[PDB]
């Protein structure tokens, strides 16, 4: 299977839990948000990602931040 | 005076008035540390292998002396990249790079 | 001329030289390897080969990569 596109395992921290979600590696935010809000059943809307110390959001992508698998995403809900 | 001065941080401190984001990110770059601590002892790890392997020697001052001179000999013949003076590694990635007709954009920062 | 096994002729390019071996396109890589380290007198332990963008190993297969005669492989020496 050599696909240029890989799954990555980000690990997605809330103030409610941590929660390890794969992705592939040249997925958008926007993708990662929705998976997220699925699991924690919130809105893309009013949870938001940290990486890098920075804010990560839709206009922004996975690969483009270098979050690659076995990484640590912060998620805020607000 | 400090007060007047940059506002006294009073929000250049805890962005959007929630310490909680300062703390977010400080922990996200805590983490990014933390796997650059894996990846940095991953070498040395991978490299006191090879020095097992290899043989021992104590001439570390003159290697840097030879990547020193070849460092700056590389740059002015860029244009010319032997591959004998390149590693495995950009050999390899060079030929790649080749096979894919051109692989990656080959530029930074798009401008 | 499918049927059967058959000689393939494959070109290996190397940073000294490029060469063609005839060999059954059955042949894997590791015997694939065998025949060029013998020609430039080389070792498997550093001789890579590289095509469709993807390093060649011991592990695959020449066909199994498409390996057939006239094509060409990029041999790399560690």
């Amino acid at each position: 299977a050599p696909a240029e596109p890989k799954i990555i395992k980000v690990t997605v921290k809330t103030p409610k839990e941590k929660e390890e979600f794969a992705v592939p590696e040249n997925s958008s935010v926007q993708q990662f948000k929705e998976a997220i809000s699925k699991r924690f059943k919130s809105q893309t809307d009013q949870l938001v990602l940290i990486f890098a110390g920075k804010i990560l959001k839709d206009q922004d992508t996975l690969i483009q931040h270098g979050i690659h698998d076995g990484l640590t995403v912060h998620l805020v809900i607000k | 005076m400090l007060g007047l001065g940059a506002s006294d941080f009073e929000f250049g401190v805890d962005p959007s008035a929630d310490p909680e984001l300062a703390l977010a990110l400080r922990v996200s770059m805590e983490e990014q540390r933390q796997r650059q601590e894996e990846e940095a002892r991953r070498a040395a790890a991978a490299s006191a292998a090879e020095a097992g392997i290899a043989t021992t020697g104590t001439e570390d001052s003159d290697d840097a002396l030879l990547k020193m001179t070849i460092s700056q000999q590389e740059f002015g013949r860029t244009g010319l990249p032997d591959l004998s003076s390149m590693t495995e590694e950009e050999q390899i990635a060079y030929a790649m790079q080749m096979s894919l007709q051109g692989a990656e954009f080959g530029q930074a920062e798009s401008a």
